[PDB]
This record gives structure tokens, sequence and C-alpha cells, in this order.
């Protein structure tokens, strides 16, 4: 069973930032890759960063890119996305993503995905 | 930027069977197989079929479906009440190099 | 009924595995 913690969500003002963090357990945390998916509620799943077992930045979405900042930490466990000029379009529900494959080129799969938590960004 | 398209909502009686129809430019699913994910309404999504047809373990039989081509689908059979969920397919795009997810289908029983 | 893995909770910070044929009326001695 893998376990995806996640925390450091809350309602925030759109000229701020915030930071997320995702908990791994059930797994070795540097074996597999990690991804992080946002979805708003009423909308489609969005894709919005992706990292790898050597901590490589796959990349980020166009949208978001330049604004978010992803990390991770293989002794820790644990990744950590930083967000930066807050918009009403960022506010989402962000769930963790296990990603079986650590190139995530191809035939990659989200084995486990976490609870998620809620960022609002208003004024 | 290619998005995938899929039906909004699609309704069945239980027992019949549903077909569910993902549309992605060449570069995406032609590469790489689509995967589905199943998720019920208020809850975390939950991986229904990975590499196309194979099943990770805890997935019916029942649940089935084969990608030709551009277009990849999902075949559902035995449909019964409570099977509702709206579903995903979500396939990597080597030429847009970030993954892509679909807009999602609303299935549900009267 | 094989309860496995109930013998902890937590597994981090690895640093030496290994597999091999099992060690194990019949006495079984160990040093
Ligand atoms: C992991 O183990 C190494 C050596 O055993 C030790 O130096 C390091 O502090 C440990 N780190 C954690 C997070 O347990």
């Amino acid at each position: 069973e893998v376990q995806l913690v996640e925390s450091g969500g809350g309602l925030v003002q759109p000229g701020r930032s915030l930071t997320l963090s995702c908990g791994a357990s059930g797994f070795t945390f540097e074996d597999y890759a990690m991804h992080w998916v946002r979805q708003a509620p009423g909308k489609g799943l969005e894709w919005v960063s992706g990292i790898d077992w050597n901590s490589g930045v796959i990349g980020y979405a166009d949208s978001v890119k330049g604004r978010f900042i992803i990390s991770r930490d293989n002794a820790k466990n644990s990744l950590y996305l930083h967000m930066r000029s807050l918009t009403a379009e960022d506010t989402a529900l962000y769930y963790c993503a296990k990603d079986v494959y650590s190139e995530s080129g191809s035939g990659s799969y989200y084995d486990y995905w976490g609870q998620g938590t809620l960022v609002t960004v208003s004024s | 930027q290619s998005v995938l398209t899929q039906p909004p909502s699609v309704s069945a009686a239980p027992g019949q069977k549903v077909a569910i129809s993902c549309s992605g430019s060449t570069s995406n699913i032609g590469d790489n197989f689509v995967s589905w994910y199943q998720q019920f309404p208020g809850t975390a999504p939950k991986l229904l079929l990975y590499d196309d047809a194979r099943r990770p373990s805890g997935i019916p039989d029942r649940f089935s479906g084969s990608k030709s081509g551009t277009s990849a689908t999902l075949g559902i059979t035995g449909l019964q009440t409570g099977d509702e969920a709206v579903y995903f397919c979500s396939t990597w795009d080597n030429s847009l190099n970030v993954v892509l997810f679909g807009g999602g289908t609303k299935l549900t029983v009267l | 009924m094989e309860s496995e893995f109930r013998v902890y909770s937590s597994a981090n910070n690895c640093t030496f595995e290994y597999v091999s044929q099992p060690f194990l009326k019949n006495l079984r001695e160990f040093v």
C-alpha cells in the first residue's frame, strides 16, 4: 500500500506564494518518479509538474511554467512544489501522483493518487 | 497544444456494454499506450487500465477495451449500479514533452 | 493466511540487500 500525505494547501492572496508538501510512505521514494496533478472542481484533471529518480525536472505545464518550482529530497522521502504569482486559474485541488516509470517518457502510469489539498486563490 | 478529447457524459442501463472514446494526436497516443483512470465523485482517481487492455490487480475482468490508431476505446461489460464514475484517458506527448489528460466522461446509472 | 511484513512498520535508509536460497524431527543449527 502506498500513502501520499498532502499538506501546505490553504486560502491565499493572489500576489503571494505557497509551498505544497507530499509525504511518501509504503514504497521507496527515490526508486519511483513523483508527479503533481491538479483538478479544479467541475473540471478535468490537469498535469502540473513532473520529477524523476535523479530529481531532474521533467517539465512544467505551459500555463504554470516560470511560476512553479518542483523539488524533492530522496533522504526525506518528500517532494515540495513552490507556487508563485498565484491566480484564480491556479485555484484547484493538487493530488500527489506516484509514477512507475522514472524516465516517464513512455508507458508511464500513476500507480497511486494522493487524497489532495485545496489551494484557493482569492482577494 | 493537443488536447485529449472524450465525450462529456454517457448513461447506460445495467447489463449494457459501455464504449468510451479518447481522441489524441499521433505524437501522444501513437507513441505510448493510454492509461485509463476511474475517479468516483469526491474521491481521488484510481488507475483502471495500465498500458491499454492490461488491467492492474484489483480491476474487474469485465472492464476491457482496445486502442486502434490514434483512438483509445474503453469497453465496460456487466455494468452494475454504483459503477458510476468519471473516466480520464492520460497519454504523455513526446512532441509537447508534457503529460496530456483527457477532459473525462461521466458514466452513470438512473 | 500469511501475515507478511508484520514484523516492522517503517523501512527507510536501506543499505544492503541480498536474496539467495533459503537457509531453512529435523535440527537446524546456526551460529
Ligand atoms: C541514512 O544512513 C546514513 C548512513 O547509515 C546516515 O549517514 C544518514 O544520516 C541517514 N539518513 C537518514 C535520513 O536516515
